[PDB]
């Protein structure tokens, strides 16, 4: 809240950052720079005019800085490196309101070069943008709840819980081991236990012996009311607090049963600030929580892998392996209880008795698109094997007749 | 060449389908919720360019025999599973499982598997073990089996501790490339 002390805090966490490949957090490090040095300069008398508020197109996080207790062209050099950062963390989409400031500046200088160049870089922000768009080529990061459990060990991280931003396609392995590896060496190894359950930790079922570190991967959570926006990798990646993972329970008190009395809950944790952030890993301020039925996860189930296998087929060039990947798991179950367990459990007309109406309405609507969907997706396989796969997809295609049959006896109806 | 087709054998008891819904999920095997589908696709990265590794699961057991081998064609790369304290599964893997995948795949490279290698340090599994008079398979005799059996590799993991999991995957994926 003092300025040079939030200055030089802010630079030391940037550079810090760029040597750990943060690269997105020290971008975000500039630009709270920048906006604490516009504030500031506004502050006192020195007439953009605004204050801190003229980079909110980059984050709302800024605003933060107007909590303050230096000239023009340092400001623009705290541009210059926000925007490299942004290059170098490939979030093209913002470099343009970066340089839109810093147009201004050169207009008034009448420095065409300097125009000539800003607006060639915009220009090859947005190209760069337009070639790598929605093509799953840009890793922005993996996400993971992490709390830590502690009372004689932790210092200002005991009893909270943070969303951590991982590297690219960091996985559960690398960022268990590496948290256990750093707070082992601060408390010994031998006190430092992992809580891989994912329910709400209670501190009094902890021995207060050992510090406690939970670790859970999470996604970007959005409802249907989101996707107006979030239509872009970047944008599902770009200014935002909400997280979601699930959790399997079992209608006694198991985390897995069978399918009659398999249910689970969903959580939704809300962090402090938006990601991305001067910080990879900011904390949780509250969640949300919902359960879902052993019939309503059969739903959830059930309409997700119509959703993937209509979306195989109608790829521009169809993937021929990862259509019979989803394929195959569908028609020919054989290690796990396959989709007829579902029809088995909820759609019998005695078993159906058990749930109300309407779920058992939705989900016979399902499985008749499910039926649908495993034929288009057997008709697109026809036309991409070649001699080896003509008996595979000949086995599909009996399996699928056989399952067709089989559901067809339990919905008392003819699936075709 | 947009996917890796790698297909996983082994035997039913060994943990191989919690090894591969764990890894997929990027979750700790409670924590995953049950599915009644089969196969497994996660998104793996050559050069920068997104690539799907796609993997199949089968189910181990004698009255599927006949129809295991129709998901063979196109492999580009098998893991035969075994865990670590069942030594059955790992004789299996000698007598039924490269048998099976060599005479059908002769040219597609395989990897040795080692599962629930965490209850290797366990002292009721040990102690069960001990009731049979059979100890714990050790990471030298699966080298030697690998070695033996012409194996690209062995790996070792632990689905519940997460050790060695990733390699497991990072070494399928370098043996798919041919």
């Amino acid at each position: 809240s003092t300025p040079e002390l939030r200055r030089t805090w802010l630079e030391s966490m940037a550079k810090i950052h760029a040597r750990n490949g943060d690269l997105s957090e020290a971008a975000m490090c500039y630009i709270h720079i920048a906006a604490l040095i516009a504030e500031y300069l506004k502050r006192k008398g020195y007439w953009f005019s605004m204050g801190w508020p003229a980079f909110l197109s980059i984050t709302p996080n800024i605003k933060e800085e107007g909590a303050m207790k230096y000239n023009e062209n340092i400001l623009v050099e705290q541009l210059y490196m926000c925007v490299e950062f942004l290059w170098k963390s490939e979030r093209y989409e913002l470099i343009a309101d970066v340089n839109k400031p810093i147009i201004a500046v050169f207009e008034k200088q009448r420095d065409f070069k300097k125009l000539s160049d800003l607006y060639y870089d915009i220009h090859r922000s947005y190209l760069k943008v337009a070639e790598v768009v929605n093509s799953e080529k840009r890793l922005f990061g993996r996400y993971y709840r992490v709390a830590f459990y502690g009372q004689g060990f932790f210092e200002e991280e005991e009893g909270k819980e943070y969303i951590y931003k991982e590297p690219k396609l960091t996985g559960l392995s690398e960022i268990s081991q590496r948290l256990l590896k750093l707070y082992a060496d601060k408390f010994g190894a031998d006190n430092v236990k992992i809580i891989q359950d994912s329910n709400k930790v209670n501190p009094k079922d902890l021995d207060p012996k050992y510090a406690y570190i939970q670790v859970t991967y999470v996604t970007p959570f959005f409802e249907e009311k989101e996707i107006e926006d979030r239509k872009t990798d970047f944008e599902m990646h770009h200014n935002i607090n909400r997280f979601v993972f699930e959790t399997p329970f079992t209608l006694s008190g198991k985390k897995h049963g069978g399918v009659a009395e398999q249910c689970k809950r969903r959580t939704i944790l809300t962090t402090s600030h938006l990601f991305p952030y001067v910080k990879k890993r900011i904390q949780v301020i509250s969640q949300s929580s919902t359960e879902l039925n052993p019939i309503e996860v059969a739903i959830d189930e059930m309409s997700k892998k119509v959703s993937e296998l209509n979306q195989l087929c109608t790829m521009e060039e169809v993937d021929m392996i990862r259509l019979q990947l989803k394929l195959q798991g569908s028609v020919s179950v054989k290690v796990n209880a396959g989709p007829m367990a579902y029809a088995r459990a909820f759609l019998e007309e005695t078993n159906a008795k058990k749930y109300p109406d309407n779920q058992v309405k939705l989900l016979k609507e399902i499985f008749r698109q499910f039926a649908d969907a495993c034929g288009q997706a057997l008709d697109v396989n026809e036309r991409l094997i070649k001699e080896d796969q003509l008996e595979y997809q000949e086995e599909l295609r009996s399996h699928y007749k056989d399952m067709l049959s089989e559901l067809s006896t339990v919905m008392n109806e003819q699936i075709t | 060449m947009q996917t890796i087709k790698c297909v996983v054998v082994g035997d039913g008891a060994v943990g191989k389908t919690c090894l591969l819904i764990s890894y997929t999920t990027n979750k700790f095997p409670s924590e995953y919720v049950p599915t009644v589908f089969d196969n497994y696709a996660v998104t793996v990265m050559i050069g920068g360019e997104p690539y799907t590794l796609g993997l199949f699961d089968t189910a181990g057991q004698e009255d599927y025999d006949r129809l295991r081998p129709l998901s063979y064609p196109q492999t580009d790369v098998f893991l035969v599973c075994f865990s670590v304290v069942s030594p059955s599964s790992f004789e299996n893997v000698k007598e039924k499982w490269v048998p099976e995948i060599t005479h059908h795949c002769p040219k597609t490279p395989f990897l040795l598997v080692g599962t629930q290698i965490d209850l290797r340090d366990d002292p009721s599994t040990i102690e069960k073990l001990a009731k049979n008079k059979q100890k714990p398979i050790t990471p030298e005799t699966a080298e030697k089996l690998a070695r033996d059996l012409k194996a690209v590799k062995y790996v070792e993991c632990s689905a519940l501790t997460q050790k060695g999991l990733k390699n497991v995957f990072d070494e399928a994926i370098l043996a798919a490339l041919e």
